């Protein structure tokens, strides 16, 4: 029993290879750290960091620096101690920089919301109605039906996984509990969403069912059968004889 | 973005994007907001000299405090902004046949493989400790 | 400014083989195994 | 082996003695004007921040910042040995 | 069996131990790296030897930093990934067994429950089920509950 | 007493409910009503929200420059297909809703009707009228003639792909 | 392995050959036929048999690379070799990085837990050392030899003008994917921005000693310890306009130090009675 | 009960505004390194505040004077450590007047501002306030009466020697008394701007995650595990930004690639054919002209599952790949005789009949580690041998170790997080000291004359640390490792002793020269004036040397006489008594301990590398540096399953192989004479009576050419197409006895069980609340 | 300068390495003393055949089949 348990531990350490792992030993002939480095950097991943905003635009010093020294303010007409440090009060005015940035953000929000108002999108509505009425009427689905189809797809994937040779492994339970039953992610259930920027549509659409009761954004479409299915759908009738 | 050619005119399959995303170039309010300087009012005098007219104009509750939130409400309305609104141990037969005897379980353990493996390891450790202590006595 | 550096992979392989045989408490097989590996390099 | 063992060691010892003399003079500079460890001394900033990071991530709820001293290290070592 | 039932599972303790160890180790390494870079930078600037400048450049190698794993979050050290579980909405839709009931009762009472009341209610609800209900992501019964709570009545 | 035991048993059942290797007594059970082959009722009234309109517009923006490919019966990719070439192939009866297609936004090859917006693009009213004409007056009589001429087409096992070409 | 496999066929998906068809002359059946037999990839592109005599192509497949050839097809190759990248410092350092590992926290450990003349040794009363100490003794000599090899102070003293001597670890690989250069696309800050550029005090004058005495007196004789770290904020003068006062004299404004009576605290006294701004090249940009 | 899966879809009606308030007005923790979000955060707070007062997310009037005060102090608070004020002054204002600023709803600034506080007065410059903040933070005097700095140089910076001028707000913050942290230093010098007064450190900047295959991960959304790949460069990551493209590349060395690609790099699945040279991470010597690899690609590497085929040699490998080398389970065949007979004019059936048995008998199944075959260095027996070795110890050690294992868990279960952190720090220190223990008490001594002198050893070394392993590394045991041009394939051929000793002496004199240069460059600066700590020793890590030297000098007779002249003008015992108290309090006498030790040693130990499993996942103290050079070998069922899945992966990847109009297709599809051929891949034209290949109604009109092999191929293709079809189209009312029927039954059972559990929870809540 | 063969074949002699290096790298126009025809084709082809015998045998069989002298092929 001790030998069996230690073999289980060794198998789990082997299974550790299929996820995130540290590679802290550089040795001759080992290409794993190079692969990790190329995966970390080598492709561009969009993110609005400081390096990106500095790249976009900093300022135009035509008349020199546009930001000047700060001027403390003091109350004229009437603190938890902490008198060790005197905090800056230059921003308490409404005419300052921070209030200008806040007003800029508020204006951007208000105008973005007003940009998509229903009475400013009539032609788009007409054209989309005309375009979407071309598809057969049975291809429209409710949200609950779409979620049920997603659940059916992944449960059927698990059921088909239950028929593989892995089930005959000595340590199959550990592999199923840790990995999930298959050694490749491509043999599982996933959505077809591989175009467009993730960070740009974060506040616009929903990409996962747990976000709420919304239609998820994806480029694939599960459907119900609209007729009694013929088993030899893709088979040529000449081959059936 | 005066340092770059901030417009997309690609054709067919060819097209590349990095730090200038598709949404910023082609989609919705991002493209519209990124070109907000086209709609900024400017002061110009076609005939009269500039400095004199500028001086006269400068010769003539504030704007940002109240007018900013007043004009937006009056012109660009949106309800989101302006509306008030026992056998608890499940052992495989391989695990069962490795136990020295037939043992009784008196507790219900949470389902999962980790708890079963921990119980087996603790049993092995206890048996080894008992054997060693008995031998050394 | 040409400063030579060599690709030492066989040395590392021999060291790793020695380590693996040491961890198995089978050092008496060392001279049996490593030598064979060296022959595999020759032909 | 003899040349490496004896002569070079003597040269290194002489250089170390010279540097020690310079350091002693530097200390004497303050010792002249002094005109006069505790378990309350804080640790190095690295060890002072690693504890904060581990406390921040490990705890169920984030905790306030602390400045670890040597007394806490002594207590932990004593507890483990006990 | 008693030790296992008491919660003294080896894995759940060793995981936290190794996570904290990695957390301290990363900082303890990155500070010595900074000190060694500063020494070489001062030797190269205030001196006149290019060898120390090349040493500092070698210390500034991105491959060395990636191999050291300082950029990676500490969770990737132990084997799991950093999850932002608070970003997902916390509402009645896909709420879990306890949270949905608590929210329904709060809506019925038209007032939010306090911490002590919530703790007592959750404790009694777990006890009445024997504690076998899933409570952590690694529990095998989380997927069943998620599937069960995936349909909104019309 | 009994309530706690029932709750624990239900928790245990929940623990292993989706373990597809474990047989379950509710499998192949008798339904409340006798089984009869039903079909999903066809919707009549559809009211799209602005969310759906904007999502459709965004998807149309993403796919307005796509070039599509499709697979034949011999599992060979077939031709660079812009939108009008796809429309012509649909009209000619070479492809249908069951053909495997690929575009820019996908990772695998999927049936044409399972791609989000591919059928609305192809099915202009002229395309519908032309494909109906082609199905009714060209392909159907030829299929009847080839069935009558050669006995290798077994009468009991005959495909019905021509009947549904119009859709 | 004594497991049943007759119910299935071990193939979840059938393996179908994917080869396009074309029409041509078989020359064996002497018939015009449609087939899918293409020329093998072991001969495609290398030669043609158009004329009755075979023609071998020389230039088309490249079988070598030099400086100019590499410069012409720099971004079009599937791999990069060390033989050419060894002449660039950053590329060479990427090929052979430092092997620094198993850090010793000598800067931070400091105190421990709990608390020599030459001896004449007679040879007859000595015993052989165990095998666990011979290796340890040899390790120090190996380290000395490594220091002689890799940090010869003679070469690095005259390296920049007439030599090339750089610190690198062992060579880890000979070829790399050609797109590894992208790792260098995002640069780091220059060292001058990260650290200070001037040394602290080198002498202790009267005012410094007075301030140190006051500080030591405040802490009941338990002296403070000072650390030298990296910069905590960027230089303000580079992006901000700041007033310049007198000739650098600063008179701090604050509240009085809190504990009076006999011994107060006294500030030490020594005597005791318009162009356009240029644009700097930033390093942390995309 | 109502059937959840059979709701009538007669009327479909959704009500969702596109600017969704649920998704728009929200701040995510995923957006942490983005500066602009910070501003948005404050704006969001303002919105909530307005909703708390007017309920419309819009303010009456506008932004007031007190809104900024609230958003600065009251809105968000940051963690501090501890205050410690005092109630009496310690300075005198008898100097020039207005020297110290005075210090006596008046509750706070926000309370006064909302009560009618103008806050319009302006006075003084920022530099004075920053200097005062730094002075109070140091609790020292940093400037004298005249205004010249007392703790930093006051002379103009020497342009020569490489020095440059530095402002006080940087020097007094990058050099501090070690009881002030970076955050307090930044807060003291008024660092407020988000965009320009902040920079990201080299080792703390955000980077995409590395997930490898992305199999074992914690699913934030259990239904969709793909949602957890959004922060990586995985091929199946949601919305990369640029669509994956069907790349068909021909390289100048005639290496060809066809398959999915991200940006411009191979990524996803595909087939690569090797010409002269190599690619996909393979070694230069592995490939030949005409070999191919079919399967998964990642970041240009053959990473995942795949198959490697070599037509020249006949080797066929099916299985797992990591990076660009074989790593995992694999299956190897040698079909060389079949190809040999095929190339000599033998029809495939006859060649197969001749050479099927020999090829089938020589099928190999193997486990590979980093391109090396395991099973020849007793990798299989390591675990059992280690278990037996652990069982070979003496009983007392085994019992004590097993008791300690439970004791550690029981102690950790109840500790506080701060106690846990301290324990881990102690463990790290012990692990470090296991390799490089400091020579405490053996750094400096006094000679016969009384002069302090360094304490060297049998060599010219002051500490065990050497700075040459930083560029070469150290193995697990302590050896260095490979170096530049090390040669000596096996070091059983050692270097000549004379050369070794000569080079050791040369290295010693080189070290002396390096020490001299370091001293003459850095020894002039002062880091700690109280102990005379120069910059050289501080940056060399020898601060404990100075700490011991100070005490050694002060305890010396010469130091005592110097101190007298200038005046003219844990411990071992504590640990021992604590151990004695612990022994006494447990009722265990030393005689019992001696008896047990004698029983263990003389009776048991005399009667007849740390203990544990070398391949262990959880290891308590690890260091994340010890490397295992082996793995648990795959068994036959695992290898069979791996091959079964690899064949599926290869079949799915072989669908990107003959892009209609691509460089590889145009330039590598040739006839016998090498001339290009017109492949039948037109989207509209099916010539030479091949219209039966049309995947539509047109195909049924025509007949197949009556070839059994062609019919079998078409049947297999149709089976694959139906298998693909079944994954996206379902039945509304499945028949009992089918898989989908049982799936629906299990879904309904899950819903019912969750409803019952929620009802029980509601009953418990009702009982508690009333 | 490398010739894609010193990195592929590990048993090349110095003469063969120099032959490949001059033939496929640093061509006669890229060498200060290089002249056209310096590299013999027969020796290079012989080395290539020595490095891969089976491909040469296959091509020889193909040539013999084209010339109709399979008896001479099998009698070698
Ligand atoms: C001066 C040039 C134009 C002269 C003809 C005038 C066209 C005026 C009306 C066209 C609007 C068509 C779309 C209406 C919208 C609509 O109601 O669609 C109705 C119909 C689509 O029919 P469905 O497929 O629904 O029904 C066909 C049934 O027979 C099957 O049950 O579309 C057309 O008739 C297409 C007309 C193509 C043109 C037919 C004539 C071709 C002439 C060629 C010369
Ligand atoms: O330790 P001791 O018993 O006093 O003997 C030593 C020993 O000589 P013996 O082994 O013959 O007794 C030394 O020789 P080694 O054993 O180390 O080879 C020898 O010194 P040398 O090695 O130079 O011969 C030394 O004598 P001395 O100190 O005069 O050189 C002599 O000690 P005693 O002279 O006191 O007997």
């Amino acid at each position: 029993l001790n030998v069996y348990l230690q073999k289980e531990e060794a198998f789990k350490r082997k299974l550790r290879y299929y996820g995130t792992m540290p590679m802290r030993k550089l040795t001759v002939g080992n290409q794993a750290p190079y692969f990790k480095a190329l995966m970390k950097r080598g492709f561009y991943y969009y993110k609005p960091t400081l390096r990106w905003r500095k790249t976009l635009y900093v300022a135009s010093l035509r008349r020199g620096f546009r930001k000047k020294s700060r001027k403390q303010r003091i109350l004229v007409m009437p603190d938890g101690e902490n008198s060790l440090i005197t905090k800056p009060t230059h921003s308490y005015t409404v005419l300052g920089k921070r209030a200008s940035r806040y007003r800029h953000q508020i204006y951007k929000d208000v105008l973005q919301h007003w940009y998509y108002t229903p009475f400013n999108r009539l032609l788009m509505k007409f054209d989309v109605d005309a375009f979407i009425n071309r598809q057969p009427k049975s291809h429209f689905l409710t949200k609950n039906e779409e979620r049920a189809l997603h659940i059916r797809r992944f449960l059927l994937s698990e059921h088909y996984d239950t028929l593989r040779w892995y089930t005959y492994m000595q340590h199959y339970k550990t592999m199923k509990t840790n990995i999930g039953g298959t050694k490749s992610f491509a043999n599982r259930a996933y959505n077809q969403q591989f175009q467009g920027t993730f960070k740009k549509i974060r506040h616009l659409f929903a990409i996962t069912p747990k976000q709420g009761d919304f239609y998820t954004l994806k480029f694939d479409q599960p459907l119900y059968n609209d007729n009694k299915l013929k088993d030899n759908l893709y088979f040529h009738e000449e081959l059936l004889t | 973005l005066i340092k770059y050619q901030a417009f997309d005119a690609s054709t067919y399959d060819q097209g590349v994007y990095d730090f200038l995303t598709i949404e910023d170039l082609n989609y919705g309010f991002d493209r519209f907001w990124l070109r907000r300087k086209m709609r900024n009012h400017q002061i110009r005098f076609r005939l009269f000299p500039g400095p004199w007219m500028r001086s006269l104009k400068k010769q003539l509750a504030s704007g940002p405090r109240v007018e900013f939130f007043r004009i937006l409400f009056e012109q660009f309305y949106h309800p989101n902004f302006h509306d008030r609104a026992i056998e608890g141990l499940v052992l495989t037969n391989t695990q069962a046949t490795l136990l020295p005897t037939d043992l009784q379980t008196k507790r219900t353990i949470k389902p999962g493989l980790i708890y079963t493996n921990s119980a087996l390891r603790k049993f092995v450790r206890n048996v080894n400790t008992r054997l060693n202590l008995k031998l050394l006595n | 400014g040409i400063m030579p550096r060599k690709y030492l992979i066989e040395k590392h392989n021999i060291k790793v083989l020695k380590k693996k045989l040491s961890q198995a408490y089978s050092t008496q097989q060392l001279t049996k195994v490593v030598q064979e590996y060296k022959n595999l390099i020759q032909n | 082996y003899i040349t490496h063992r004896i002569e070079k060691r003597e040269q290194l010892n002489q250089e170390q003695t010279k540097e020690l003399n310079k350091r002693l003079e530097k200390l004497k500079v303050w010792l002249n004007s002094d005109k006069g460890s505790s378990p309350d001394k804080v640790l190095t900033t690295a060890m002072q921040k690693a504890v904060n990071e581990s406390i921040s991530l490990s705890g169920i709820m984030p905790s306030d910042k602390i400045k670890t001293t040597y007394g806490n290290l002594t207590n932990a070592y004593t507890i483990k040995t006990e | 069996l008693e030790d296992v039932d008491a919660g003294l599972v080896t894995d759940e303790i060793n995981h936290e131990k190794r996570l904290m160890t990695a957390a301290q180790l990363r900082r303890l390494e990155v500070e010595e790296w900074d000190k060694q870079r500063m020494k070489n930078f001062y030797l190269a600037s205030f001196g006149g030897l290019r060898w120390f400048d090349q040493m500092e450049q070698a210390l500034h190698n991105p491959l060395f930093i990636e191999s050291r794993g300082w950029t990676d979050p500490v969770q990737n050290w132990v084997g799991q990934n950093r999850t932002y579980m608070d970003d997902l909405p916390a509402g009645q839709y896909m709420a879990g067994v306890g949270n949905a009931a608590i929210r329904i009762k709060e809506a019925e009472l038209k007032r939010k429950l306090t911490d002590v009341e919530r703790a007592h209610v959750l404790a009694r609800g777990g006890a009445v089920a024997g504690g076998l209900l899933p409570q952590q992501p690694t529990d095998p019964a989380t997927l069943a509950v998620a599937v069960g709570g995936a349909f909104v009545p019309s | 007493g009994t309530q706690q035991e029932l709750a624990q048993m239900e928790a245990m059942e929940l623990a292993t409910l989706f373990d597809m290797s474990k047989p379950h007594p509710l499998d192949n059970a008798a339904p409340a009503t006798p089984w009869k082959g039903e079909l999903r009722p066809v919707p009549r009234k559809i009211v799209l929200s602005p969310y759906q309109y904007e999502m459709i517009n965004y998807q149309r923006m993403l796919m307005r420059k796509n070039i599509w490919y499709y697979r034949d019966r011999m599992n060979v990719p077939r031709g660079p297909c812009p939108l009008h070439v796809v429309k012509e192939a649909w009209v000619s009866g070479i492809v249908d809703e069951n053909t495997l297609f690929w575009g820019h936004g996908l990772y695998d090859w999927l049936p044409a009707k399972n791609i989000k917006l591919l059928l609305p693009m192809v099915r202009t009213p002229e395309v519908r009228f032309a494909t109906w004409i082609k199905r009714t007056f060209s392909l159907k009589p030829s299929l009847n003639r080839i069935r009558e001429q050669r006995k290798e087409h077994r009468d009991p096992q005959e495909a019905s792909l021509q009947v549904e070409l119009m859709r | 392995v004594y497991l049943p496999e007759g119910e299935k066929s071990f193939d979840i998906t059938s393996m179908t050959t994917t080869l396009p068809f074309y029409a041509g002359w078989d020359e064996s059946l002497k018939k015009f036929v449609v087939t899918n037999r293409l020329l093998s990839r072991r001969d495609a592109g290398l030669s043609v048999n158009n004329n009755p005599q075979e023609i071998n192509f020389t230039n088309p497949p490249i079988q070598g690379l030099n400086e100019g050839s590499f410069l012409y097809w720099q971004t079009e190759m599937p791999f990069n070799s060390y033989n050419i990248d060894q002449f660039i410092t950053t590329n060479q350092s990427f090929y052979a990085p430092l092997g620094w590992r198993r850090f010793e926290f000598r800067h931070s450990i400091l105190k421990t837990w709990v608390n020599k003349k030459t001896l004449i040794i007679s040879l007859k009363n000595l015993q052989p050392l165990k095998s666990s100490q011979q290796k340890q003794n040899q390790i120090k000599t190996k380290k000395l030899v490594a220091r002689r090899i890799k940090k010869r102070y003679k070469l690095l003293k005259q390296m920049p003008n007439q030599l090339m001597y750089s610190p690198t670890g062992p060579l880890l690989t000979e070829v790399l994917p050609s797109h590894y250069i992208s790792v260098f696309d995002q640069q780091y800050r220059l060292p001058r921005n990260r650290y200070l550029k001037r040394n602290p005090l080198k002498t202790l004058k009267k005012t410094t000693l007075l301030a140190l005495m006051d500080s030591s007196k405040q802490t009941n004789g338990v002296n403070k310890e000072f650390t030298l770290r990296k910069r905590v904020k960027p230089r303000r003068k580079y992006h901000r306009k700041r007033f310049i006062k007198k000739d650098g004299l600063i008179f701090p404004r604050r509240t009085k130090f809190n504990t009076e009576e006999d011994d107060l605290r006294w500030r030490p006294s020594s005597r005791t009675k318009l162009r356009q701004l240029r644009r700097r090249e930033f390093q942390q940009v995309l | 009960l109502t059937d959840p899966l059979k709701e009538d879809p007669t009327v479909i009606r959704d009500e969702a505004q596109f600017p969704e308030p649920s998704l728009y007005f929200k701040v995510f923790e995923s957006e942490a390194g983005e500066p602009e979000a910070k501003i948005r955060a404050d704006v969001n707070k303002l919105y909530d505040r307005w909703i708390e007062k007017y309920g419309r997310r819009w303010p009456e009037d506008g932004i007031n004077t007190e809104d900024m005060v609230w958003l600065a102090e009251e809105a968000n608070k940051r963690k501090r450590a501890k205050p410690r004020p005092r109630g009496t002054v310690a300075a005198e204002k008898t100097e020039y007047e207005d020297e110290f600023m005075p210090d006596p709803g008046p509750r706070t600034n926000y309370e006064k501002t909302v009560a009618g506080g103008k806050w319009v007065t302006d006075e003084f410059e920022s530099a004075d306030y920053e200097a005062g903040n730094l002075e109070k933070l140091w609790d020292m005097y940093l400037w004298d009466r005249e205004g010249k700095p007392t703790m930093m140089p006051d002379t103009p910076a020497a342009q020569q020697e490489g020095e440059e001028s530095e402002d006080f707000d940087d020097f007094y913050t990058a050099y501090r008394p070690r009881d002030v942290d970076s955050e307090e230093a930044r807060e003291a010098v008024w660092a407020t701007d988000e965009f320009e007064s902040d920079e990201d450190n080299t080792e703390s900047e955000w980077a995409p995650e590395y997930v490898g295959a992305g199999l074992g991960l914690v699913a934030e959304d259990p239904l969709n595990p793909q949602y957890s790949l959004r922060h990586s460069n995985h091929p199946l990551a949601p919305f990369p930004g640029e669509p994956l493209k069907w790349a068909s590349y021909v390289y100048p060395d005639f290496t060809t690639f066809e398959g999915l690609s991200k940006q411009s790099i191979p990524h996803g699945m595909g087939v690569m054919t090797f010409g002269t040279g190599t690619g996909a991470g393979f070694a230069m010597s592995q490939t030949r002209y005409g070999d191919k690899y079919e399967g998964e690609f990642q970041a240009g590497y053959a990473h995942g599952l795949g198959q490697f085929t070599s037509e020249a040699s006949g080797e066929v490998y099916i299985g797992e790949f990591f990076a660009g080398q074989r790593h995992g389970c694999g299956m190897t065949l040698d079909m060389k005789p079949y190809f040999y007979l095929l190339e000599r004019g033998v029809d495939p059936v006859e060649a197969y009949r001749r050479t099927a048995g020999a090829i089938m008998k020589n099928v190999e199944v193997r486990t590979w580690y980093r391109g090396n075959k395991l099973g020849d260095a007793k990798e299989d027996e390591v675990v059992e041998i280690n278990v037996l070795k652990d069982e070979l110890d003496d009983p007392f050690e085994i019992a004590l170790r097993n008791s300690l294992h439970d004791a550690k868990l029981r102690k950790w279960k109840a500790m506080s997080p701060q106690d846990k952190a301290m324990d881990r720090i102690v463990s790290i220190i012990e692990r470090v000291q296991r390799r490089n223990p400091g020579r405490f008490g053996a750094y400096y001594r006094e000679d016969e004359k009384g002069r302090v002198r360094p304490v060297l050893d049998s060599d010219g070394a002051d500490t065990d640390f050497d700075s040459v392993d930083m560029i070469q590394g150290v193995d697990t045991d302590g050896d260095l490792g490979p170096g530049w041009e090390g040669a000596t394939d096996s070091e059983e051929n050692p270097m000549d002793p004379r050369i070794r000793e000569l080079m050791a002496a040369e290295g010693m004199d080189d070290k002396l020269e390096d020490e001299g240069f370091k001293d003459t460059v850095l020894g002039s600066a002062i880091i700690n004036p109280y102990t005379g700590l120069d910059m050289k020793t501080y940056l060399d890590g020898k601060e404990r040397h100075q700490a011991e030297l100070v005490s050694v000098y002060k305890a010396s007779r010469e130091g005592r006489k110097y101190l007298n002249k200038v005046r003219k003008d844990l411990s071992r015992e504590a640990e021992d008594d604590r151990l004695a108290r612990l022994y006494e309090q447990a009722g265990v006498s030393k005689e019992d301990e001696r008896r047990v030790e004698g029983l263990a040693a003389r009776w048991r130990r005399l009667l007849a590398r740390r203990p544990g499993n070398p391949l262990a996942a959880n290891d308590s103290d690890t260091g994340f540096e010890t490397e295992s050079d082996m793995m648990e070998m795959c068994d036959i069922p695992e290898i069979l399953g791996t091959v079964q899945e690899a064949r599926q992966i290869v079949e799915r990847a072989r669908m990107w192989r003959f892009k209609p109009y691509g460089e590889v297709g145009l330039r590598m599809a040739q006839d016998a004479n090498g001339s290009p051929v017109s492949l039948m891949q037109e989207p509209l034209h099916y010539p030479h009576g091949t219209k039966f290949m049309a995947p539509g109604p047109l195909g049924l009109c025509h007949a197949v050419p009556d070839d059994p092999s062609l019919r079998q191929e078409m049947a297999k293709v149709a089976h694959n197409y139906a298998a693909i079809y079944r994954m996206y189209n379902f039945d509304w009312d499945p028949e009992p006895g089918t898989v989908q029927y049982k799936i629906d039954q299990r879904i309904r059972r899950a819903q019912e069980l969750r409803n019952n559990a929620m009802a029980r929870y509601l009953a418990a809540a009702d009982e508690v609340l009333r | 300068a490398y010739s894609f063969a010193q990195l592929k074949y590990k048993d090349l002699t110095h003469k063969e390495r120099e032959l490949f290096h001059k033939a496929y790298a640093l061509r006669h126009f890229e060498r200060r003393d290089g002249r056209p025809g310096d590299v013999d084709a027969a020796e290079l082809q012989a080395v290539k055949d020595r490095l891969d015998p089976l491909e040469a045998d296959r091509r020889a069989y193909a040539a013999a089949k084209a010339a109709g002298r399979l008896d001479e092929y099998w009698a070698a």
